């Protein structure tokens, strides 16, 4: 908790630019992909 | 044997797509449907639906009235002394020019 | 009448955030953009008044979520109390409403433009 | 309006179409304005004495964000006393066209005093 | 009924309560000047359907 | 390059937030160092 919490939060948001572009270039709906991945990850899947 | 009022609302909903109105179509579709129904079915005219390009205000603040407005005109000294609200006034029209 | 000065904006903001949570899909992210867009006004008042936007924005979001009283905003003159009942500030409802209506109705027109042709004079 | 555009520009990058974003903002705007109407307080039930004071609370707000705020108590009475003379005290209308406004370049701003009449810029015959 | 109200820095005289009137009017507002003209021609197309 | 543009877009709004750039810059260095600590954990070894 502190002033650097928002900086680390935006650091995590900007790091997901790669898979957002793969869904954009492939014609897929990106947000879907990013959120799905984020979750399939909550079930213990390290690689998705 | 459906109702006639709902027919105009149903077909006008398609026209309000691909515009800035499609979310505010619930309120403005009633305006044009009630506006065209006031016209005569035999003689439907395109010049009686004039819309004035008045600035200011949000589009949802508009109001539909069966009457007609005109925009105040030149107004020689005399204006802002008469009552600006009447109960049952009588409207007169004159190609008459009343000047000395 | 209403009570502006970030108060209105902060209120509106938490409202939108809760509703945003009750919304799932492309829509939620939007609602979130509308929430963060309303926060720029009290952050601008905090920026011009010199106060910290972190402590100011965090205090309004945390306090307004706890208490239901919705007349606390950004104190720019440097008073010790942020409650606007004592500071003598009042705004109209028709004035604060038109900021959102004319803004959200214009930006629909700004976003629809794809082809932009400018004839040089 | 620029804040909605700045937050919308990133949404498009994330992948969203512009029109969805617009629809969304609009819905959100409705929610917000509404919710504001729910928590809105009305001051019409009070009498004219307390309602007289509420005009100063709002007149001082808009005059506070200008250079006129050196004496906000003094010049706010000018903006309130002018409307007392035009209000009908029941189903009130402002009648804005009657209220004229003219300023002369001269003296200081502290010497400004409200009058009831018409200001002429011409001499006698 | 008849009432004049400054709809936006413009004074306009409005007739009201005319059920026998075979005409109509529309006072469309807008943030900008093209929002008015765009919504003007939009409802003109909507009127053209009905 | 695209991650650099994403972090600059993340740093664009943080400049308006009112946080010093050096605090924002040092935060990415600590976050990048912790990102390497995450990469070494999930690093799957391979044989020659
Ligand atoms: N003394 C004050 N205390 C708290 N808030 C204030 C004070 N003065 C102004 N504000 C807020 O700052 C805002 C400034 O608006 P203003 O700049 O006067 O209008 P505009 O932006 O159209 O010029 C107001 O909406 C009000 O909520
Ligand atoms: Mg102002």
């Amino acid at each position: 908790e502190g002033v650097q919490a928002f900086i680390w939060q935006e650091f995590a948001s900007a790091l997901e630019v790669i898979p957002t572009t793969l869904a954009e270039n492939a014609g897929l709906n990106s947000i879907k992909v990013v959120t799905e991945l984020r979750s399939k990850h909550e079930n213990g899947e390290l690689n998705d | 044997k459906s109702s006639g009022r709902e027919l105009l609302e149903r077909c006008a909903r398609t026209a309000m797509s691909s515009k800035l109105i499609h979310n505010n179509a619930d309120f403005f579709v009633k305006m044009c449907v009630d506006a065209v129904l006031s016209l005569d079915r035999n003689d439907l005219d395109d010049k009686l639906i004039g819309i004035k390009k008045i600035p200011g205000g949000a589009m949802e603040e508009s109001l539909f009235i069966n009457g007609v407005a005109f925009k105040k005109t030149f107004s020689y000294a005399g204006f802002e002394q008469q009552p600006k609200k009447f109960n049952n006034p009588k409207i007169l029209s004159l190609n008459v020019e009343l000047e000395l | 009448v209403v009570y502006g000065g970030g108060a209105a904006e902060v209120t509106m903001s938490l409202a939108v955030s809760e509703e945003a949570d009750k919304q799932r899909g492309i829509d939620q992210y939007a609602f979130r953009g509308f929430a963060q867009a309303l926060d720029t006004i009290p952050m601008t008042l905090a920026e011009n008044s010199g106060l910290d936007p972190i402590g100011t924005l965090s205090t309004l979001k945390s306090k307004q979520l706890k208490e239901k009283i919705s007349n606390i905003g950004v104190d720019c003159l440097g008073y010790g109390s942020n409650d606007m009942k004592e500071l003598f500030v009042v705004d109209p409802f028709i004035g604060k409403k038109q900021q959102i209506l004319l803004a959200t109705q214009l930006c629909r027109m700004i976003l629809k433009i794809d082809n932009v042709i400018i004839s040089g004079k | 309006a620029s804040a909605l555009l700045d937050q919308a520009l990133e949404l498009i990058q994330k992948g969203i179409h512009p029109i969805k974003i617009a629809n969304g903002f609009d819905e959100a705007a409705k929610l917000a304005i509404s919710k504001l109407e729910e928590t809105c307080d009305d001051i019409s039930a009070s009498n004219d004495e307390l309602f007289r004071d509420f005009l100063l609370r709002a007149a001082k707000t808009s005059l506070g964000s200008k250079i006129v705020s050196k004496d906000h108590d003094r010049f706010a009475e000018m903006a309130v006393e002018a409307v007392i003379n035009v209000m009908d005290k029941d189903r009130k209308d402002v009648d804005f066209d009657l209220i004229k406004m003219q300023g002369r370049v001269g003296g200081s701003i502290s010497d400004s005093k409200l009058i009831n009449g018409v200001i002429l810029d011409k001499d006698f015959s | 009924l008849f009432e004049e109200m400054q709809i936006g820095s413009e004074r306009y005289n409005l007739f009201q309560g005319c059920p026998q009137a075979k005409t109509c009017t529309l006072l469309l507002r807008g943030g900008a000047e093209q929002v008015i003209a765009e919504v003007e021609r939009s409802l003109h197309d909507a009127i053209m359907i009905v | 390059v695209i991650l650099t543009g994403a972090l600059l877009g993340a740093a664009e709004r943080l400049l308006n937030k009112g946080i010093h750039p050096t605090i924002i810059a040092d935060s990415f260095q600590s976050a990048a160092k912790r990102s390497v600590d995450i990469l070494l954990e999930m690093c799957h070894k391979v044989s020659l």
